[PDB]
């Protein structure tokens, strides 16, 4: 068209631009879009349960997504399936990483989010691994893994297995420790750097901060008790 | 789909095999010492590197479990991986070497009287 | 012996060339799939009664229809070349699934410590 | 072979922890004769290969237990 | 047999808006082996928002991906 | 060589005159003998990307 | 099994011949598609520039833009900050350090008031939560100290900064406080 912007043809409008009323945002529903999909997805989890009953543990469905619990010694036969089945044509991984809860004797749950392409459907798959014992990687199945599992190893020390180039990416190259363990805090052990006397040797020390991270240690009565919902 | 200096991750079962594997790791980690002194231009000598490498492995002579010795082997071979080329820099590299005394001045003689 | 898993250097839609004879290669792959999985692991398992029944369903729709386009709109997958690519690996999946025998009992019981988050 | 082990019994003598060079019989053990550590065994192996400027494979480092074996591999060039 | 050398691609300003330390190996000025090397910028947000509250979390959270800010705000908020 | 054929050509283009109807013929023969060398070298000189494979995949 | 994901329709698209009839050799041979881009940048050359002579002119300063933490006071102001600590508990780099005491006249005031301008992200949560609207992001970019010791704002700097301008802050609030 014409009559758009400067070098003006003297034609403009900033008037009569309204829709004056009182709002009518009639809604109450928190999560009801998902309930038919949750009822479908229970049945999908029951299919995955009955199909591979040796290698799987209990499924866990929550709010339009799905998480399969897997015994950690046997993940590779599970993920030869379920990436690559006809009925489960996922073929696209989106996250492998880890979560510590240092409550239990096994310490680091390892969490995988996968993505379908034909089906527009995510999934989650968990193992549990200890700092002591490794669990095998999934780089044998596809090539998108070998970067992420480096990230998992660096943030946790969740040691892996059957994998090429298990380096560090996410820390300093002489830095031991593992940050996303809840063992050592935010400051780190040795984090200083200075270079005056032994010239340019930016060598660490004991990291003595200038004001410590004064925490948040307040907590109210109790959050909520969940209004459960399942298909069955 | 690649490596850099053939880092492999496959922990064996038997403690004898892990012994031999750490032994060959020690040989490469010791052989690379003039390559280290070339690469980083340290002040000290190659035998200082060798006695400190020997010190580092004698730090974990008496570790029992092979399932701890696995990830100790991974740490050793992996820091060999990050030392055999120029990933580490000399400021990063001197974190193994408490070399000089004169930085400290007079200090604790490990007596109780001079804690005060 | 079906070498028409994926073709080379022709221009189909998404970076995977057009196979020449998709119907005979696909019906041979379904025949080999039914020959492998049915004669390896028992009909008791739900996995066999799922993969087998879907395989016979796909076999029916392929053996019925003629063109490479109506078979798409009934098969529920993407392109027919990509249907063949998909239809390849469940043969090798069931072929691997001969090993690591999944229709047995669950080999490990976790302590139930592992599957506790909150509440 | 001749006076290769002269160089070897010079290098190992120059190496520490062996207070008696008279205890160094040439054709003798490493860890039995002199109480060398299994770590220190391949340490002096790498010292030997660095003295002669030669590089050895892994199994050749595996088999060395006495220096007659070492001289026998030195003979390969 | 192959005898290939290596270079370091970017210390500071090879590609703008990236500390692109790329350890890149060449034989015939062909990238036979590629080893991206990132992580120079591990500012550790992934640790830091474990001790921050949710209202406090968001101005950490668009410091990741600093060219699409409030979209990253939106994905955290979703 | 493609420099010093221009060095060869440079006296001819200096005195293009005083050689009329005949220096044209000789230099046309010279350029024919050179251009066939060009049609030799057009067939080969390029780099080759070493790693790009495409062969079809087979099963048993 | 319908499973409705299909229909990319895969255009075969031979495209062997009849793109051009020697016009192709013309557009390839001399740089017509590229001379077009030269004509575009020449037509762009004639139009207006956009530089803003920054010592003498300034870019647009919205009223909600954030600045240097000036402490407001009341009309005849009794140092409007009450050390209520709400502006402490959300400063996401913990750049707030306060200490408070019952002052002589009975009310509570700030003994010291500390902003690490080293580590103030300018999230404005301090302004979004101080209930008496006493800490306020300024619009002024008046900065560039040579020491950190000239950045660590104590109470006197912030009260001075609010005393240097509340005119600008009054303009800011009187265009913003019915939205905050
Ligand atoms: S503006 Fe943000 S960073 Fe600054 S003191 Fe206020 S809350 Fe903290
Ligand atoms: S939020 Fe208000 S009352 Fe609280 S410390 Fe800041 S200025 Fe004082």
């Amino acid at each position: 068209q014409a009559a758009p912007s400067w070098e003006n043809i003297k034609d403009i409008r900033l008037d009569p631009k309204v829709h004056v009323d009182e709002v009518y945002e009639p809604i109450v529903n928190p999560a009801d879009r998902y309930l038919q999909h949750v009822s479908d997805l229970h049945q999908y989890a029951k299919y995955i349960m009955a199909a591979l009953p040796k290698y799987i543990q209990g499924f866990s469905v929550w709010k339009d997504e799905l998480t399969l619990h897997v015994a950690p010694s046997a993940v590779i036969p599970v993920t030869t399936f379920l990436r690559d089945n006809t009925s489960t044509q996922y073929k696209s991984i989106i996250d492998i990483t880890a979560v510590d809860y240092p409550s239990r004797e096994n310490r680091f749950e390892v969490v995988y989010n996968f993505l379908s392409v034909r089906h527009n459907s995510r999934i989650r798959l968990k193992t549990y691994a200890t700092e002591v014992t490794p669990v095998p990687s999934i780089t044998c199945l596809y090539e998108g893994a070998n970067w992420f599992e480096r990230e998992a190893y660096d943030m946790y020390g969740v040691f892996f297995e059957g994998h090429p180039d298990l380096r560090r990416i996410m820390t300093d190259y002489g830095f031991e420790g593992h940050p996303l363990r809840k063992d050592f805090p935010l400051t780190g052990y040795t984090e200083v750097r200075w270079d005056e006397e032994k010239r340019r040797v930016v060598y660490e020390p004991l990291e003595l901060t200038q004001a410590f991270r004064n925490f948040s240690a307040g907590s109210t009565a109790w959050e909520p008790v969940g209004p459960g919902r399942d298909d069955r | 789909i690649a490596t850099a200096f053939a880092e492999t991750v496959k922990f064996s079962g038997s403690k004898q095999e892990l012994q031999k594997r750490t032994l060959a790791l020690y040989r490469q980690f010791l052989r690379g010492a003039p390559t280290f002194a070339d690469l980083y231009e340290v002040q000290f000598s190659i035998p200082t590197i060798r006695t400190k490498i020997r010190q580092e492995f004698e730090r974990h002579r008496f570790v029992d479990d092979l399932s701890i010795q696995n990830v100790l082997y991974a740490k050793g071979h992996m820091e060999y991986q990050e030392c055999i080329n120029f990933w580490k820099q000399q400021a990063q590299f001197l974190k193994y070497f408490p070399e000089e005394d004169d930085i400290q001045g007079r200090h604790q003689p490990s007596n109780f009287v001079d804690k005060f | 012996v079906l070498v028409q898993m994926r073709e080379g250097t022709p221009i189909g839609l998404t970076g995977i060339y057009q196979h020449p004879n998709p119907r005979p290669a696909l019906i041979a792959l379904y025949e080999a799939t039914l020959k492998e999985l049915q004669d390896k692991h028992p009909k008791d398992s739900v996995y066999r009664q799922s993969i087998e029944n879907l395989t016979a369903h796909r076999k029916q729709i392929v053996e019925d229809n003629e063109v490479s386009e109506v078979i798409e709109n009934k098969i529920g997958a993407g392109l027919i070349e990509e249907v063949v690519i998909q239809a390849h690996e469940e043969l090798e999946l069931a072929k691997k699934m001969s090993e690591w025998k999944p229709w047995e009992e669950l080999e490990e019981k976790p302590l139930e410590d592992q599957w506790v988050y909150f509440n | 072979r001749p006076d290769a082990e002269k160089r070897i019994a010079a290098v190992l003598e120059s190496f520490d922890k062996i207070s008696n060079p008279a205890a160094i019989t040439p054709t003798a053990s490493f860890a039995k004769d002199l109480n060398l550590d299994s770590l220190d065994t391949v340490e002096v192996v790498v010292a030997i290969e660095e003295e002669f400027g030669i590089e050895i494979p892994d199994k050749e480092a595996d088999e060395i237990k006495s220096v007659n074996q070492a001289v026998e591999y030195i003979l390969a060039q | 047999r192959i005898r290939a050398f290596t270079i370091n691609f970017g210390p500071q300003h090879p590609a703008a808006h990236g500390v692109l330390r790329l350890i890149l190996e060449l034989s015939g000025e062909e990238i036979i082996r590629s080893d991206p090397h990132v992580g120079l910028l591990h500012r550790g947000t992934e640790k830091l928002i474990e001790y921050k509250t949710y209202m406090q979390a968001l101005p950490y959270f668009d410091r990741l991906d600093y060219v699409s800010m409030m979209t990253n705000e939106q994905v955290f908020s979703l | 060589p493609f420099d010093l054929e221009i060095s060869t050509l440079l006296p001819y283009v200096m005195s293009i005159y005083l050689v009329s109807n005949y220096g044209f013929t000789i230099v046309l023969l010279f350029l024919l003998i050179l251009i066939i060398g060009f049609v030799y070298e057009i067939n080969t000189n390029a780099l080759k990307i070493n790693k790009h494979n495409k062969p079809n995949t087979d099963s048993l | 099994a319908p499973p409705a994901g299909f229909r990319i329709h895969r255009p075969a698209t031979w495209e062997e011949s009849e793109e051009g009839a020697l016009s192709k050799a013309t557009k390839y041979f001399l740089l017509a598609e590229m001379f077009r881009g030269l004509y575009v940048v020449l037509e762009q050359f004639f139009r207006a520039p956009y530089t803003i002579y920054y010592p003498f002119e300034k870019g647009p300063v919205s009223p909600r833009f954030r600045g240097e933490h000036a402490l407001r006071r009341y009309p005849s102001g009794e140092e409007r900050c009450i050390a209520c600590k709400l502006c402490e508990a959300i400063c996401p780099a913990l750049a707030i350090t306060i200490d408070a005491e019952e002052r002589i006249d009975g009310s509570r005031r700030t003994t010291k008031y500390d902003i690490d301008m080293t580590k103030c992200i300018y999230c404005g949560y301090c302004q979004e939560s101080c209930p008496v609207d006493a800490i306020v992001e300024t619009p002024n970019v008046e900065y560039a100290t040579e020491t950190r010791e000239e950045l660590l704002y104590n109470k006197e700097k912030l009260l001075a900064n609010g005393d240097k301008w509340e005119l600008e802050l009054q303009y800011a609030l009187d265009a913003d406080a019915p939205y905050r």
